[PDB]
């Protein structure tokens, strides 16, 4: 269908994998479990000119994980280069992801993303953040846990690949669910899951939301 | 500078 | 004579709070978020049934989205006065029916007081 | 199935291969992940290289062909020099074979980029191995080759692109100072022959793609080549005309003349000022005859987003910005190139105008860099009226939120700069702007509130008569413009833009007191207003006001009775009643910043006491209940007042600082009773309901006021400048009441607050409470060590806190760590070692500080039993644990501190000032001096932790580390150059030799 491949690459503990889940599920992994070479998801956004399905690629960023490497980044269409603003070395990698990444890739739209801006203590400076001009990346400041502009990257990424900057997201169709039938012989199940979850804290409780 | 005062108050 | 050059249509919102919605991991024994955006009662004009219906923030995808059943209980959380617990035998978000055990949270407990409160007139709505 | 591949004792079965493959990039879902997992365990078989030779030549899928590159590309790289010779012969030979037949089928050149591509890098991985020292005629064939066939002329380019690549742009990082000094010399030795060649193929066209792949080339070489190459021969008139005129060599033609623009050159030679005036002028007439007029919409052309638009925008802004400001001197005095300069600054003009973050911030950076020398620079700003004219509205028709908050920083910079330089223009232009908010033609809440951000922007600018007119007017057109609206959300926005204009003016302010008191009752109305965010506003502007006129506050001012300070407290009930906590909190801390200016100590303190009247009431109350039925506190509303009297408390404390002790000790012996009482209520519930109630709300509330006592405390100590009061009233029953309720909780119940405030206690009285010192290491190091010691994330605020502690006590009593007993001692120096091994940079840095300031701590004490056996105990121990995240390619973060430590310890050796036998006498010959023992122990666990170094490399590396243990720079580089040799098989000795 319209599907096109997505590599997302950047160090190892930037938020790729995060930042991915949270578009696929709405959540926010707080565990750092590395990735093992590359992993495969789907991701459909709805927009005014139909659905669009990234086929995301995301890589492994740590060197021992590394898998085939730059073998991942064949037929890419798209990319996103992460790093993040608490860690100057990711930043300093940045040439290095993007070298091996268009050397195979040789015109592709490209997002770098500087990630976890939500954190006080910021290392990566704005100022210091030039490396895009010269190779025409489209750069945002990005958060997978506030969210801050998270969906900004497949956005951009999404005109350029259709050909319309006037594309925009929306909403998708919200059917009428159906009527609930409670089945006597779950009863007890419902009830001990509940029990569960009643008794587990919600996280996060100091958050706004 | 006085005829702003009242402007002022009445916001 | 110069010649010139969603399926929420037919429905009332009867209530609406900014919301965090999170779904129960049994396996994980793990809260995990679903979703943060505007949570709506929406009423059909057609058959006077309420539903959810909850989008993201930005993206609008779907996190919630069934009937107000009168079955359903608001539960409170261990950990939360402003959140409730409660379970979902139908919800069409992602899909198929299908189960969950959802908690919302809100901005204030106010806020969630409200919910309950709206919650519970909607479910006698869908009773009659 | 897919598995057959991983048996190398069959022959490879190449269809199966590019099954495998083929499932992998085309198929999905759990087929993918299983290929996927087999083609990894495939290519990190450590003998598949002896199987890229089948593939290359029997495959028919040009994928399996990469994956066979990349398995060869791995060996090249890090094992290339254990190969037999006649492998290393082998392999070369078929790579080179390979590309050839290649490039000689047109249909497999057109088709397969990607797999020619990584042929040709992988080339250059051989290259960077074995030329030229074995392979002289590569460059000289090469040019052979490219005159017999466009494909093969288009892949050398490519070859070379990629060399320069490895050798000049991404060599510092992967090679050794050594080699990477060998191949630059080496190509430089041989450019004469590649520049012909390059410039042959750009002077007599004509395959586009040839012409293309040379100036990608060229790009590269115009990093590192002499400027004579550009400048003596006719290349910049090629670039400059015929190369712009077709878009194909368009976009890499501009990027080559960007970096021409930044070529080292010699500036006192006329012909070559001509020169670079030229290829500018060639550029500008091609961009205007060719691409678009001065005159272009390049906001709407950008926002199009036609073909390769947005990215040649972007090019000719680097273009002209990079030109420009090294050059624009040259354009100015001579009356011919007035045109030339001008349309280039329009063209920038029209580029400001496009919507695009990114580019915006790139064209700031050179209007800063252009009005900053207008500024400064006798007779300049006259030539760029006009365009400066322009600019005022571009920035001020731009403007963004001051408080995203650096890009306002930079445009306010610019603004104030246009100001200077015509401030009557600048203000005609706002005050046009708002008669066009007025009359509706530009009428919206982002248009008013840009326009009023820039207004606000350049306060400081006009002259004080000027603003006042200036002032005066704004605030009379908005007020009218408040007026006029309706629906008072029309009228919150207007409003809320009245009160950031005065809040950004308080030289008018304090001019006018009358006016300034004006505004203050004001706001305090709106503390009232329930609106959305009028309340926010209203406190927000109070203290930003009162931050800047403060001492009109506190002083009397005439025609008034008091200072204006005494009526914001007689009526603070009121003004705040229906304000929110946190907005009462900043009400109150304005209060105490106006309190602090009043420099009559009992004034101050009557203020003081008058402006805590209400907390200090709800205080005693509570304090006299609390105490009478310590069961009140259950009451969750109870907790929620006890916390906002102690943020209050909080808040004014943080502006009055030392000026606040008279208020602590109002409130300072019932608070810590309170912290106690409240303390025994959490352990109560944690006993009863278990882990699970510190997620309570009910704990949680509880909680926070022992954490809000906690900062309050360490909020005044930080500011106190009366330490012996801190000393002998404040510290020991701070102790008394935090460091055992600490040591006697569970974890989950600890707050990490207490290492907090005792990191400020002591950094400001250490120094005065040694025993105090003692104590809290005994009550929270055993404990705080063993939460954080079994993995690096559990515990991420106390681990934090944990090494800030163990830092100030090191630094500033160090004595403390002297009296533990030696298996606690035992216990810190694990703690250090374990914080070198953490990822986290809030850690690994402290970590790494306490060794270094520990080993000069022990270096102080001299010739001394302590310092005798912390050597012999655990000098080898720091020398081992340094090496290890040195080399470990997992804390690079921390390698700039690593390197100090380790060079601190060596030159303890080197220095003779370990006064002891680091070895036990049995172990070599009596009288053998540290430091050949320091060298043996270090080879023998080089060649342990790294067994694929010959011995050679080893003692030459140690060797040169030893004698630059005084010169950190180079110290480092050499630790650079070890840790490219240990990636790889044969690393040279000499390499090491760099330095000398
Ligand atoms: N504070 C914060 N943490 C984030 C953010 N995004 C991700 N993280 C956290 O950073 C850590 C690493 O996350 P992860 O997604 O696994 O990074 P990665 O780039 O996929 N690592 P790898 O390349 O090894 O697979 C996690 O603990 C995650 O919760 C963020 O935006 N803010
Ligand atoms: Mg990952």
């Amino acid at each position: 269908q319209v599907q096109f491949k997505l590599v997302l690459v950047g160090d190892g503990g930037t938020g790729k994998t995060t930042f991915v889940k949270r578009h696929l599920t709405g959540e926010f992994e707080k565990k750092y479990v590395a990735t093992l070479g590359v992993e495969v998801h789907p991701l459909v956004f709805h927009t005014n000119r139909g659905p669009i399905k990234f086929n995301v690629w995301d890589t492994a960023g740590q060197e021992k994980f590394g898998g085939l490497r730059d073998g991942y980044y064949i037929q890419a269409q798209c990319a996103i280069i992460m790093f993040d603003v608490t860690s100057r070395v990711t930043y300093k990698n940045v040439p290095n992801w993007h070298r091996d990444l268009v050397r195979v890739c040789e015109n592709i739209p490209i997002v770098l993303c500087g990630n976890k801006v939500d954190i006080k203590d910021r290392k990566v400076k704005a100022k210091s953040i030039v490396f895009h001009r010269k190779k025409n990346l489209q750069y945002y400041d990005i958060s997978a846990k506030s969210n801050y502009n998270f969906e900004k990257p497949f956005l951009w990424l999404a005109r350029k690949l259709i050909g319309d900057p006037n594309l925009e997201f929306v909403a998708m169709p919200a059917l009428a669910p159906p009527e609930v039938v409670m089945d006597p012989a779950l009863a007890a199940q419902y009830e001990h899951d509940l029990e569960v979850a009643q008794t587990t804290a919600l996280p996060d409780e100091d958050d706004d939301l | 500078v006085e005829a702003l005062l009242a402007r002022l108050r009445a916001l | 004579h110069f010649e010139p050059v969603t399926m929420e249509e037919d429905e009332e919102v009867l209530y609406k709070v900014r919301a965090k919605l999170f779904r129960f991991d049994a396996d994980a024994k793990e809260w995990k978020e679903r979703g943060t955006g505007d949570c709506k009662f929406l009423k059909n004009k057609k058959t006077n049934k309420v539903r959810i219906l909850m989008r993201r923030d930005k993206t609008l995808k779907i996190c919630a989205n069934h009937i107000i059943a009168p079955e359903y209980t608001l539960k409170p959380n261990v950990g939360s006065d402003r959140s409730w617990v409660y379970a979902c035998t139908a919800d069409i978000a992602e899909g198929e029916a299908e189960a969950f055990t959802f908690a919302i949270r809100f901005g204030s407990k106010e806020n969630a007081d409200k919910f309950k409160e709206e919650f519970e007139k909607a479910q006698e709505i869908n009773k009659k | 199935s897919m598995e057959g591949i991983l048996d190398f004792s069959n022959d490879l079965d190449i269809a199966l291969l590019d099954q495998v493959v083929s499932t992998f990039y085309q198929g999905s879902g759990v087929q993918q992940k299983q290929a996927q997992e087999i083609l990894t365990k495939f290519q990190d078989n450590p003998d598949a290289w002896q199987k890229a030779d089948q593939i290359l030549q029997f495959s028919t899928n040009p994928q399996s062909k990469f994956i066979a590159l990349s398995i060869l590309d791995k060996l090249i790289t890090r094992k290339w020099k254990l190969l037999p010779n006649d492998h290393r012969i082998g392999i070369r030979n078929f790579v080179v074979g390979m590309i050839i037949s290649m490039c000689q089928d047109d249909e497999v050149f057109k088709t397969q980029k990607n797999l020619i591509n990584k042929s040709d890098l992988t080339l250059v991985q051989i290259l960077k191995q074995e030329w030229p020292q074995n392979w002289p005629e590569f460059i000289p064939e090469l040019i052979g080759s490219s005159s017999s066939s466009v494909n093969v002329c288009e892949n050398n380019m490519i070859v070379l692109k990629l060399l320069s690549e490895e050798v000049f742009d991404f060599s510092a990082e992967q090679m050794t100072q050594a080699k990477a000094l060998h191949l630059k010399n080496s190509m430089s030795k041989e450019f004469e022959q590649i520049f012909k060649l390059c410039f042959q193929v750009l002077e007599q066209g004509s395959s586009s793609s040839l012409i293309v792949a040379t100036l990608e080339s060229l790009l590269r070489y115009l990093h590192w080549i002499p400027y004579r190459y550009i400048y003596e021969t006719n290349i910049l008139e090629l670039l400059s005309t015929k190369f712009m005129t077709s878009p194909d060599t368009r976009a890499i033609t501009l990027k080559c003349l960007t970096e021409v623009s930044n070529l080292k050159i010699p500036q006192d030679n006329d012909l070559i000022k001509r020169q670079t005036v030229l290829f500018f002028q060639n550029t500008l007439q091609q961009i205007a005859t060719s691409v678009m007029p001065v005159t272009a919409d390049l906001k709407a052309t950008y926002a199009n987003a036609n073909g390769n638009d947005q990215s040649f925008l972007q090019d000719l802004a680097m273009f002209l910005t990079t030109y420009l400001a090294r050059n624009r001197a040259l354009l100015e005095s001579d009356e011919s190139l007035r045109e030339l300069l001008l349309n280039a600054h329009q063209y920038l003009i029209q580029l400001s105008k496009i919507e695009e973050r990114e580019l915006f911030k790139t064209t700031l950076d050179y209007w800063h860099n252009l009005v900053a020398d207008l500024f400064y620079e006798p007779l300049k700003k006259h030539i760029y009226e006009e365009i400066c004219s322009q600019l005022r509205l571009v920035i001020i028709e731009n403007m963004v939120r001051p408080e995203t908050i650096q890009l306002y920083k930079s445009e306010r910079e610019v603004l104030v700069y246009l100001t200077h330089l015509n401030v009557i223009d600048t203000e005609e232009i706002m005050i046009s702007k708002l008669a066009r908010q007025i009359d509706g033609s530009e009428w919206s809440w982002h248009n008013i509130n840009t326009l009023s951000w820039a207004i606000g922007s350049i306060s400081g600018t006009m002259s004080e008569d000027t603003e006042k007119r200036f002032v005066v007017t704004v605030i009379k057109d908005l007020l009218g413009l408040c007026e006029q609206k309706r629906g008072k959300d029309n009228k919150a926005v207007v409003a809320s833009d009245i009160m950031y204009v005065v809040g950004q003016y308080p030289r008018f302010l304090k001019a006018h007191w009358n006016f300034l008191r004006t505004v203050i009752l004001k706001l305090f109305e709106f503390m009232h207003e329930t609106h959305e965010g009028v309340q926010d506003m209203a406190c927000d502007t109070f203290i930003k006001i009162v931050q800047k006129c403060k001492y009109h506050f506190v002083i009397q001012q005439p025609r008034e009775s008091e200072p204006f300070i005494q009526t914001i407290i007689r009526d603070i009930q009121k003004t705040t009643a229906d304000l929110q906590p946190q907005q009462v909190h900043t009400f109150y801390k304005a209060c105490g910043i106006i309190i602090s200016e009043e420099r009559s100590v009992a004034e101050r303190n009557r203020l003081l006491s008058d402006l805590m009247q209400l907390p200090n009431m709800a205080w005693d109350t509570i304090v006299e209940q609390s105490t009478a039925n310590p069961t009140l506190l259950l009451d969750s509303e109870t907790v929620k007042i006890i916390a906002n009297i102690i943020k209050t408390n909080v808040a004014v404390c943080t502006s009055m600082g030392a000026d606040f002790y008279p208020q602590l000790g109002h409130i300072y012996y019932n608070m810590l009773q309170l912290y106690r009482a409240v303390s025994s209520m959490i352990s109560a519930q944690v006993a009863a309901e278990g882990l699970i109630a510190t997620k309570t709300p009910k704990v949680r509330g509880l909680r926070t006021i022992k954490k809000e006592i906690l900062k309050l405390v360490e909020t005044y100590i930080s500011k106190a400048r009366n330490l012996d009061d801190v000393v002998k009233v404040l510290v020991e029953p701070l102790l008394n009441a935090v460091l055992e309720d600490y040591m006697n909780n569970v974890p989950d119940a600890r707050d990490a607050e207490v290492l907090n405030c005792m990191t400020t206690v002591v950094e400001k009285v250490g120094h005065m409470i040694p025993q105090g010192v003692i104590l809290i290491l005994q009550s929270v190091f055993e404990c705080t060590l063993d939460m954080i010691n079994k993995d690096f994330t559990e515990y991420p605020e106390h681990r934090v806190e944990f090494y800030k502690l163990l830092k100030v006590i090191n630094e500033k009593s160090f004595a403390a760590f002297l009296e533990l007993p030696p298996a606690a001692f035992k216990l810190f120096v694990d703690a250090i070692c374990w914080a070198f091994k953490h990822n986290n940079r809030d850690v690994e840095v402290n970590g790494l500080q306490i060794a270094l300031d520990l080993v000069k701590n022990i270096e102080r004490m001299g010739n001394v039993p302590f310092a005798n056996e912390f050597h012999k105990n655990y000098f080898f121990i720091f020398v081992s644990e340094t090496f290890f995240v040195l080399t470990d390619s997992d804390h690079k973060s921390g390698f700039s501190k690593q390197a100090l430590l380790l060079m601190k310890l060596i030159s303890l050796v080197y220095d003779n000032k370990i006064s002891v036998p680091l070895y036990q006498e049995a172990e070599v010959p009596q009288g053998t001096s540290n430091q050949v023992y320091l060298s043996q122990y270090l080879a023998n666990m080089l060649s342990n932790a790294f067994p694929h170094l010959t011995s050679e490399q080893i003692a030459s590396f140690l060797s040169a580390l030893t004698k630059q243990c005084k010169d950190l720079v180079v110290f480092k580089g050499t630790l650079r150059d070890f840790l490219v040799q240990i990636k790889e098989v044969g690393g040279d000795p000499t390499d090491y030799l760099f330095a000398e």
